[PDB]
């Protein structure tokens, strides 16, 4: 039995963001296809999303928000681009609060919404596309 | 899923180009990856190239982003600069299409400062008004301030700008005594600092 | 049929290439006192033919005050199906329930390696009835140590991590709430769970007198229900017949306590038989001021020889083992301090010898400081010496008084102090500083002045290890009261493989040959000192086996004409697997070119491939395709046909991202 010497362990250790996975995969949520008076919305439609792969720290300080293409008719609904008209896709809460899109990102580990839609009259094919937006504090 | 590599990148001034790791985990997926980076105010700046801007990722695939400089050094060398270093992961599928982005934060710090990044979050001093409280930051970083509590009572979150400062809503009945915390280059909490007042 | 956390089907490990191999670990020592000089070479061939793996050992001596000698040759394979390996010539037994011999033969063992990172070491399995769709919750020490959701029926979980000694799992169902204590002993293995050892060949041992039996040494511990395990094993051989018998328990709270017996009959070289017997005790204990109490007792029966003991030579050649017990405590004081108390006793047939090994030892990490007081009574009855040492440890790191953003290189220097005090006169302290030095934090000083007190000559050393990208080097220089040592090393490893030679750092068995045609001088990611040869090819010395391991070229070191087109690639290699992670570097200037056409920026999405440098990049907005690898000339077609050209003046090339504007057909 004789010393040895000294060993140092040498490293550093930084943090991720949460990676978003929403229940339905591919990122798409089902709408189906296509209100006697304007504003009246349709049958709603559930879509979850789940911040994963990350401490608590960070997932409770996550700054959230939506941004999409105004309609024409309504600014404050995602527009559709055979293709229906005057029609758009509404955002709701779980609590049954509408988020209106282009905002600053709000203080909201995972995350309910629903897709409504909301007339602003043709059926036809409807498409439309959201961007869910963190800022990471 | 899609996950960056950190939650905030700091760029050494000088330095030629710094990486950020975009990461996917699912193997039946493809995501078409597009990145840029912003200005403090939320505007899109050239100042700041993101190479490659847009490719596509298939599988359990890892890519490594090279943020260019272009600012040909017009930032001052005295206080740090933020900007938004944004990554949208489109998914290559009547259907809603939802794309995340990722805003992170982008710290331009110059390579001469007096303060260490340490001794730095604990310079910040406070100032109470009638229903507002005003944050002093004489360090030249960017200090994130969160677990602001004045008193039994929690505050929001500031982001105080260098050699300037920030304000906050403060109720009349909350406690004289202020604390808070920082988040280090590593985005963990420090420990808990009182507030003294100035 | 759920798969197990962190499992790699074994249809994605990679058997490697066909490819060669040889390390080399050169030597010197020109002491200095008439001054002798010495060098010891060492080769380490090899030939990765298939899925085989063809070892080799040679060593070449010298002595200033020329002899070749071979070691070893084994040809080592992997049996997939069995989960299982065979060390085809020669090696070394385990010895885990016997004592481990060289040997030169055949030998199939189960190998723990192949299995994922949870299942290993012991972990008990969580049975119950779970009614319904519910979330089950292991909790152990106010922690989440698995969280999922269990379908209804009845639930198995054994994909719990090793955990060591630690508590007790109390499971919570959602809510019948049982605990599930568990203790560990290393012989225990998880419900189900298989090892076994088969061997054979000669018996093979350093020394010159013992011989060269033919042997079998057959081990197994299979793993049982309610945490029982049941190992066995048999020694079988021409004049020695042993057979262990074990059984292992896990009585949760209690402890774990295992017990194996063995009866060995032993014709030593006087003709004498002796029949012996040997039970061994190994208990656990823990969290009882978390003390660690491991008691091991080995106690012998009069006329027990181990194999070793019976292999030697003949009666022309020129006191076995009663008790062995060991003693372990480690008590934490605090959360920086852990005390420990070591010990050892045992007795000889015959005589009174009893050779006491007692080691006490106090470690803390006060701060940055990490001193640690040692002490130590070894004591041999034998000699009648009590050889109490008291050793006192100190490391100061140079960061505890610089700043943090300070670019001068001390920052990584670390002082140090070993004071060696012998309760007997004898004084001994080295006050030394080391630490890395060179940008890449390659080169290594270990500059350490040292005194000693009766003869009081100094002790001086200065180490300059060098892990380069081609070799480890280093010129130790050592001087003392009359000795002035001069070491000098050369390490290395070439690998001779399909697309040519590349030299690297001392190869670890697993190696990944990173091939990087065209790209020169890349350092590659969490790897001190490697770099790409000129011709773009490195190899990495280390990279674990049965495992998802990570490869990435440092973007930053890259040239100012190099892109890459995946900068990070993973590979899953097998044991001695030269696995190839290759990248493409397209060499060219990078050019962000504002694509546009009648009038109108082209369609996100957009595919440009260029045609005379091959390239590609889609649309990002507003028509900025990023395209890599573009000569001066050349026209790029858009896909959404339509062709643009583009006309690089030479100043392009100087710059790193060279902007233009084309307009498309």
């Amino acid at each position: 039995t004789l010393p040895g010497g000294n060993m140092q362990f040498q490293g550093v250790i930084i943090a991720e963001t949460c990676r978003i996975e929403a229940g339905d995969k591919q990122m798409t949520v089902n709408m189906g296809q296509i209100f006697h008076a304007v504003g009246e919305d349709s049958a709603p439609v559930p879509f979850v999303i789940h911040l994963r792969e990350c401490s608590t720290v960070v997932s409770e300080r996550v700054g959230v928000a939506f941004h999409g293409v105004a309609d024409g008719k309504n600014p404050d609904v995602l527009s559709v681009g055979g293709i229906a008209t005057n029609i758009g896709v509404a955002l709701f809460d779980d609590e049954g609060n509408l988020v209106p899109i282009n905002r600053p990102p709000a203080n909201w580990t995972s995350l309910h919404f629903i897709a409504k839609y909301r007339a602003t009259v043709t059926g036809g094919i409807a498409n439309a596309q959201a961007w869910f937006s963190l800022t990471y504090q | 899923g899609v996950a960056l590599g950190a939650t905030r990148v700091i760029y050494p001034a000088g330095q030629k180009q710094e990486q950020l790791a975009v990461t996917n985990n699912d193997e039946n997926s493809t995501y078409l990856i597009q990145s840029w980076v912003e200005n403090a105010d939320g505007v899109k700046d050239g100042r700041f190239i993101v190479t490659p801007p847009l490719f596509a990722m298939k599988g359990k695939k890892e890519n490594t982003l090279r943020i260019l400089d272009a600012t040909n050094n017009q930032l001052p060398q005295d206080r740090e600069s933020l900007f938004w270093m944004n990554v949208k992961a489109i998914p290559s599928m009547n259907t809603l299409q939802l794309a995340i982005i990722s805003r992170i934060k982008l710290y331009y710090r110059p390579a001469k400062l007096a303060l260490p990044p340490d001794q730095a979050a604990e310079k910040l001093r406070f100032r109470r008004s009638a229903n507002s409280l005003t944050l002093i930051n004489p360090t030249p970083y960017y200090l994130t301030v969160t677990e602001l509590n004045a008193g039994t009572r929690v505050l929001e979150n500031a982001l105080v700008p260098p050699m300037g400062e920030s304000t906050v809503k403060l109720p009349s009945d909350a406690g004289s005594n202020i604390t808070y915390r920082t988040i280090n280059d590593y985005g963990a909490l420090t420990p808990k600092m009182t507030g003294v007042m100035e | 049929s759920n798969r197990a956390r962190g499992y790699i089907p074994p249809e994605l490990w990679d058997p490697g290439i066909n490819a060669g191999l040889l390390n080399y670990n050169f030597s010197g020592n020109s002491v200095q006192n008439g001054n002798s000089h010495y060098a010891y070479l060492n080769l380490q061939s090899g030939l990765n033919i298939g899925a085989w793996r063809l070892r080799d050992n040679t060593t070449w001596s010298y002595n200033s005050s020329n002899k070749w000698q071979h070691i070893n040759t084994w040809l080592e394979r992997d049996i997939i199906p069995l989960r299982s390996r065979l060390t085809l010539g020669d090696g070394y037994t385990q010895g885990d329930i016997f004592d481990g011999i060289n040997f030169r033969g055949a030998q199939l063992a189960s190998d723990d390696n192949m299995l994922p990172d949870s299942q290993r070491g012991f972990a008990p399995v969580i049975h119950g009835i779970a009614r319904g769709t519910a979330q089950v919750t292991i909790k152990q020490n106010g922690y989440d140590i698995y969280n999922s959701t269990v379908p209804p029926g009845p639930f198995t979980i054994n994909d719990i991590y090793a955990a060591g000694n630690s508590g007790d799992l109390q499971v919570t169902i959602k809510t019948q709430i049982f605990t599930v204590p568990y203790s560990s002993v290393p012989l225990l293995q998880r419900e189900g769970h298989t090892r076994y050892s088969i061997t054979a060949g000669e018996y093979r041992s350093g020394n010159a007198q013992q011989e060269k039996p033919r042997f079998f040494q057959s081990t197994l511990l299979h793993g049982l229900p309610a945490g029982w395990t049941i190992y066995g094993g048999t020694q079988l051989a021409d004049r020695y017949r042993a057979f262990n018998f074990g059984i292992g328990k896990n009585m949760g709270a209690l402890g774990a306590l295992s017990v194996d017996m063995t009866q060995a009959n032993s014709t030593l070289p006087d003709d004498s038989q002796h029949d012996g017997q040997s039970v061994r005790f190994l208990y656990n204990k823990s969290l009882n001021g978390t003390n660690i109490q491991l008691v091991g007792y080995r106690y012998s029966t009069s006329g027990y020889f181990n194999f070793a003991d019976t292999t030697y030579s003949r009666m022309n050649g020129y006191y076995n083992k009663r008790g062995k017990l060991q003693l372990t405590v480690t008590q934490q004081l605090g959360r920086t301090s852990t005390l420990y108390l070591s010990g050892s006793h045992q007795t000889y047939w015959g005589t009174s010898n009893v050779d006491e090994q007692f080691q006490a030892g106090l470690n803390t990490a006060f701060e940055d400081i990490n001193w640690t007081l040692s002490y130590s009574l070894t004591k041999n009855a034998w000699q009648k010496g009590r050889d109490q040492m008291l050793a006192l440890n100190v490391n100061i790191p140079f960061s505890h008084w610089l700043r943090s953003d300070s670019k001068s290189q001390w920052r990584h220097a670390s002082a140090s102090y070993s004071m060696s005090h012998d309760l007997n006169g004898r004084m001994t302290n080295l006050a030394g500083v080391y630490g890395t030095l060179l940008e890449d934090n390659n080169l290594s000083y270990s500059v350490q002045t040292g005194y000693a007190g009766g003869n009081s000559g100094s002790t001086g050393y200065a180490t300059l290890n060098y892990r380069g990208g081609y070799g480890n080097a280093n010129i130790g220089y050592s001087h003392s009261d009359d000795i002035k040592q001069l070491y000098y090393g050369v390490s290395g490893g070439v690998l001779a493989h399909a697309n040519g030679v590349t030299l690297g750092q001392p190869l670890n068995d697993t190696v990944v040959l990173v091939k990087a045609p065209g790209a020169k001088d890349a350092k590659v990611e969490n790897q001190t000192g490697v770099r790409t040869d000129w011709r773009g090819y490195a190899v990495l010395p280390y990279a674990t086996e049965y495992r998802e391991n990570r490869v990435a070229l440092d973007t930053n070191t890259l040239a100012d004409n190099v892109d890459l087109d995946n900068a990070v690639a993973n590979v899953v290699p097998t044991r001695g697997a030269i696995v190839r992670a290759e990248f493409k570097a397209r060499v060219g200037i990078k050019l962000l070119m504002t694509l546009t056409h009648n009038n109108k920026p082209l369609p996100f999405g957009a595919m440009v491939t260029s045609e005379s440098s091959q390239s590609s990049g889609i649309v990002a907005d507003n028509g900025q395709v990023y395209l890599s690898g573009m000569p001066l000339a050349g026209k790029v077609q858009v896909k959404w046909h339509c062709v643009a050209n583009y006309q690089l003046p030479p100043e392009s090339q100087q710059q790193l991202l060279t902007q233009l504007s084309a307009e498309c057909r």
